């Protein structure tokens, strides 16, 4: 394991997004307060009831 | 929406078929030229979806007759008899 470490593990380190874009459905994208209210003031409310 | 202010959270008139307008008014935004028949065609058609849901609301869940029933007795004086009597009973306190 040791040597795995430092040589093998060392070697095999090759260990190297909200699409937040209205220009797909403008048109259907909610409005700035409105897509909020859907799709984060549905779920503040719901944890607020809990 | 005003009513679904205050009232509960009785669904869009036309439901899922609101989002089938949305796609009508998209295909409108494609429509290389402004049309007022196109436009007004599928105006008319999302008003008669809406004007039959609210004729439900009103007929079911408003009961236009029961208010039409009161109206006729107290507004058209349906209890006739019952005025009679009011009348009857005021008219020394109403010919002052």
């Amino acid at each position: 394991i040791n040597f795995a470490r430092m040589y093998l593990e060392q070697s095999d380190f090759h260990e190297k997004d909200v699409c937040v874009d209205r220009s797909s459905e403008s048109v259907t994208c909610q409005t700035f307060e409105l897509t909020l209210r859907s799709c984060l003031y549905p779920h503040i409310d719901k944890q607020y009831l809990d | 929406e005003n009513q679904n202010v205050n009232l509960t959270r009785k669904g869009s008139i036309l439901k899922n078929q609101e989002d089938t307008f949305a796609a009508e008014l998209h295909r409108l935004k494609q429509q290389p030229l402004f049309s007022l028949v196109d436009f007004e065609q599928v105006v008319d058609r999302i008003r008669s979806t809406v004007a039959e849901h609210l004729w439900k609301l009103m007929v079911e869940e408003s009961d236009l007759l029961g208010q039409l029933k009161i109206i006729k007795d107290f507004y058209l004086l349906g209890r006739g008899e019952l005025f009679q009597a009011f009348i009857d009973t005021a008219q020394h306190m109403l010919k002052t």
